[PDB]
RNA sequence: UUGACAUUGUGAAGAGACAUAGUUUCUUUACUUAUUCAAUGAAGCGGAGCUGGAAUUCAUUUUCCACGUUCUAGCAUUCAAGGUCCCAUUCGGGGCUGAUCCGGGUU
RNA sequence: GCUUGUGACGGCCCGUGAAAAUCCACAGGAAGGAAUAGUUUUCAUGCCAGGUCGUACUGAUAACCGCAGCAGGUCUCCAAG
RNA sequence: GAUGGGGAAGCUCCGUUUCAAAGGCCUGAUUUUAUGCAGGCCACCAUCGAAAGGGAAUCCGGUUAAGAUUCCGGAACCUGG
């Protein structure tokens, strides 16, 4: 309205250079990048085997915060608490003449890939806890199965990391159970049967199907629309 | 020689008028009346073709 | 023996081109946004000579539609452009000598010139002083455009393809005598050192082929096979016939 | 929330921080001592009699000098350890490989004097 | 140069066997992620929506095109002026809009 | 007149006869700038400094290469009656 | 002819802007204080290669046994601060 003036531009096409737009989409990303977007794609664009992609069945976050919520209650020692045990310990024994239990049964869950494995073996662990990052997967494949045979309730769980901090490790392979002070008895029934129903269940089932073989959408749009008009014409 | 335009004043290397040391003063007689021109034909452009969008 | 003259070509230590003096490399724009859904204008700020070159470049210069600044390219000048014209660039162009169009976007009859083979390559097909492209047909499915190149093969490319409307300046050169040696020898003067050319039949075997007897003579037929070996394949390459051409050519 | 907006296309390097850097042990034990001092940049006067002419009719000092030197460490070593003023100095390599400095002195010092100052003559 | 095997994966029609149930093998032709070729300071791709309109309506749209630049050897740059909202009003500075959404497949 | 320099032209080409450093100008208008006093260092004048290496001589029927002070070879400027 | 690279048993071969996260200037921010970060650019991508190519700027007189557009004298010019 003062001496200021509308002057509307014109980025039609031969006239008044374009201005600056999110090149986001198109910028030319270091290779280390775009390995490892690519390699999500091709392991999409395969047909994956399903004793792999039962995996991508990945525990819901709702039954897993109440896991997370649960397996808090029982992490192992820490730095100083260990420390503080010991000299708890090395005292009230080594002259309270306690028979090596001055402390008492602790309760933690179980984690090391090995150590694992051989907890289902001997049918000890309550549930085991499988994270679904694992990058040689060969580590973990054979889990699900394992635990299948030996009737023990798994989940696989986003979080291999996750599953770490629950352990004071930076990551951890797996995570389990085996023992529970009574006061947690009940909440663990109820997590293992909403586990088993949605994996330990499902095993079999899953065992048949593989998955992948996912367009990208530039390629599912020229399917979506190509099958749409050629059949109703 | 083009080291030793730098070592002479400003007026050596100008003319008064606009485009002083680049352009030849009847290419600025030029490049005015096609300027000129083409702004005026420019508006007669458009309200043409918005006649022509009231009545097609 | 010894290693003939075709084969040291290849090495390329006194046959590489003779390049100082090239105007630079003649292309088409870059097929970019403008080209490819509208048009672009230019002007051809100058028409000049390429050394080596039969036909005349075409400088024109264009805005750059994403910064300030003006881009210029190297056109091949196609018979009359000239200096201070417009050129435009794009699929909805008006089809005018001197502008470049997508294949696609022509009526069949349309003479073209810097024709690509596949889209975007800036400009491949007749480029020669005096040489053109016709279009003889399309097919709007798969868009193909059928053309037929100066050699007379009929070659079918994209409709995306693009050529410049007209044809090469310079026509007509090679009808005029050389004349005399150093009329050719200023020719590959400047191109590259294939001139003067012994005959194989005039050196000794160790050199060609052809070399050597007490007369001069080829010896054995001069028509070499497709599968020769190098140092082989000298004289008259895979000929499928030989002898002079009488009856009318243009193929069928 | 949502991406980042680059809204250029090429991807370069992050500016990262460069840490400067902080020994755990020392570089040579002992700093080298000045390689070049002033008794080292001038070695000898030069007192052949083309030279003790210079010194006579153009107030000149002729000195036989470092080839390491340059034209300002022999000004510098000159009025140092002669207390003089240098007008300008000029050199050359003389044919055996060694430097031959004309060191001419402002008109306040008179050379000859400083001449038989230093003791040759 | 020609063949076989390996790199070699996904469909569909058509042949081939236990002797006219689908495991498997080829011929034909599709798919894209391997592999290959090009281009670009990986800039506007794919899908959808806006408004116009050819179109004839067989109930209301069933669709298809478009969807800022062509008398002239000018000029086109300061995250854009305009518009709108903020900082607590300074001089400065920001967001949104201008420039429609969605998928991050550079084409 | 002679040598050389240069100008405006003209002949020739299927030959149309380098590059980069560097320097300037313009387009642009970001900004900064005075009345009780500012802007100005492309105007004049004034201050300081300018390193490192080569620099002699021969260049030829004797200083180079030809076993040599070899009738050979070896790039070029100046040029009186 | 280095370099991310690609060959090659390997000495090494290839590529030179080459399928690479390739780099630095202007000044603002500071009044702990020195240079961290707040803008905006530039994506130009080694380097070697001409004592006849390109190229900042000097002259005259005098002077030595032997040096001089270099010393002396007088008179300039360029570049940087
Ligand atoms: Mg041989
Ligand atoms: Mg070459
Ligand atoms: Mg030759
Ligand atoms: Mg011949
Ligand atoms: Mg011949
Ligand atoms: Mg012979
Ligand atoms: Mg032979
Ligand atoms: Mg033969
Ligand atoms: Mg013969
Ligand atoms: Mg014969
Ligand atoms: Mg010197
Ligand atoms: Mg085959
Ligand atoms: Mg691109
Ligand atoms: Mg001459
Ligand atoms: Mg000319
Ligand atoms: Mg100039
Ligand atoms: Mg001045
Ligand atoms: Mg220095
Ligand atoms: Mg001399
Ligand atoms: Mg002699
Ligand atoms: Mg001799
Ligand atoms: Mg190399
Ligand atoms: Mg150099
Ligand atoms: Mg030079
Ligand atoms: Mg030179
Ligand atoms: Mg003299
Ligand atoms: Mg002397
Ligand atoms: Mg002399
Ligand atoms: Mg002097
Ligand atoms: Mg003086
Ligand atoms: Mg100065």
């Amino acid at each position: 309205n003062p001496l200021t003036h509308s002057t509307p531009k014109n980025f039609g096409i031969g006239q008044a250079v374009q201005p600056k737009r999110n090149l986001s989409r198109y910028v030319k990303w270091p290779e280390y990048v775009r390995v490892q977007r690519q390699k999500k794609i091709l392991s999409i664009r395969l047909k994956v085997p399903p004793t792999i992609a039962q995996f991508q069945y990945t525990l819901d976050r709702n039954t897993a915060a109440e896991t997370f919520k649960l397996f808090n209650k029982y992490r192992p020692e820490t730095a100083a608490e260990k420390k503080e045990r010991l000299t708890k310990e090395a005292a009230a024994v080594a002259e309270g003449k306690s028979k090596q239990d001055a402390s008492p049964k602790p309760y933690a869950v179980k984690y090391g890939l090995n150590h694992v494995v051989a907890l289902i073996e001997n049918k000890k662990a309550k549930l085991v806890l499988i994270a679904n990052d694992v990058d040689p997967i060969e580590l973990v494949v054979f889990l699900p199965a394992l635990c299948k045979k030996m009737g023990v309730p798994y989940a696989i769980v986003k979080g291999k990391a996750r599953l770490g901090t629950l352990v004071n490790q930076k990551t951890s392979a797996v995570a389990a159970l085996t023992e529970v002070r009574a006061e947690d008895e009940a909440a663990l029934a109820k997590l293992v049967s909403t586990i088993d129903a949605n994996f330990a269940d499902k095993y079999d089932e899953v065992k048949k199907h593989w998955g992948g073989g996912i367009l990208g959408n530039k390629a599912q749009a020229k399917m979506d629309k190509r099958a749409k008009n050629s059949d109703s014409a | 020689r083009p080291r030793q335009y730098a070592t002479v004043s400003k007026t050596h290397k100008t003319v008064s008028r606009a485009y002083g040391g680049s352009r030849c003063a009847n290419c600025v007689k030029e490049r005015i009346i096609r300027a000129f021109l083409i702004e005026e034909q420019k508006i007669v452009k458009k309200v043409v073709k918005e006649q022509t969008e009231a009545a097609k | 023996g010894r290693v003939i003259r075709n084969q040291r070509k290849g090495a390329g230590s006194i046959f590489t081109s003779h390049t100082r003096l090239r105007q630079g490399a003649a292309k088409l724009r870059t097929l970019d946004y403008a080209e490819r859904h509208g048009y672009i204008r230019g002007i051809v700020k100058q028409i000049v000579h390429d050394s080596g070159r039969g036909a005349p470049l075409a400088k024109v210069v264009f805005r750059d539609p994403y910064k300030y600044r003006l881009r210029e390219e190297i056109f091949i000048a196609n018979e009359g452009v000239h200096t201070g014209q417009f050129i435009y660039a794009g699929k909805k162009a008006s089809l005018n000598v001197g502008n470049v169009l997508p294949l696609g976007s022509v009526p069949e009859g349309t003479i073209v010139s810097n024709v690509e083979e596949k889209p975007g390559d800036r400009g491949a097909l007749a480029r020669a002083s005096g040489n053109y492209v016709i279009i003889i047909g399309h097919n709007p499915d798969e868009n193909k455009t059928r053309v037929r190149l100066p050699s007379g093969a009929k070659k079918v490319i994209s409709s995306d393809a693009r050529g410049v409307i007209g044809v090469i300046a310079g026509g007509g050169r090679v009808d005029k005598p050389l004349l005399k040696a150093g009329r050719a020898f200023h020719k590959y003067r400047l191109k590259r050192n294939s001139w003067p050319k012994t005959r194989g039949v005039a050196m000794n075997p160790v050199d060609h082929p052809h070399g050597g007897g007490n007369h001069q003579h080829i010896g054995k037929a001069s028509t070499i096979s497709r599968g020769a070996v190098s140092g082989q394949k000298a004289g008259l390459i895979a000929a499928r016939r030989t002898g002079l051409l009488r009856g009318s050519q243009k193929t069928q | 929330k949502a991406l980042k907006v680059r809204t250029s296309a090429t991807f370069r390097l992050p500016k990262t921080l460069k840490l400067a850097r902080a020994p755990k042990y020392a570089s040579k034990a002992v700093p080298h001592y000045n390689r070049l001092d002033s008794y080292k940049v001038i070695e000898q006067p030069i007192t052949s009699e083309t030279a003790m002419k210079k010194v006579e009719d153009g107030n000149i000092l002729v000195f036989q000098v470092s080839m390491k030197a340059n034209k300002y460490q022999i000004k510098k070593a000159v009025k140092e350890l002669y207390e003089v003023d240098v007008l300008k100095v000029n050199t050359l390599v003389r044919p055996n490989g060694t430097k031959k400095a004309y060191v001419r002195l402002t008109a306040d010092y008179d050379a000859l004097d400083i001449a038989n100052r230093i003791g040759y003559i």
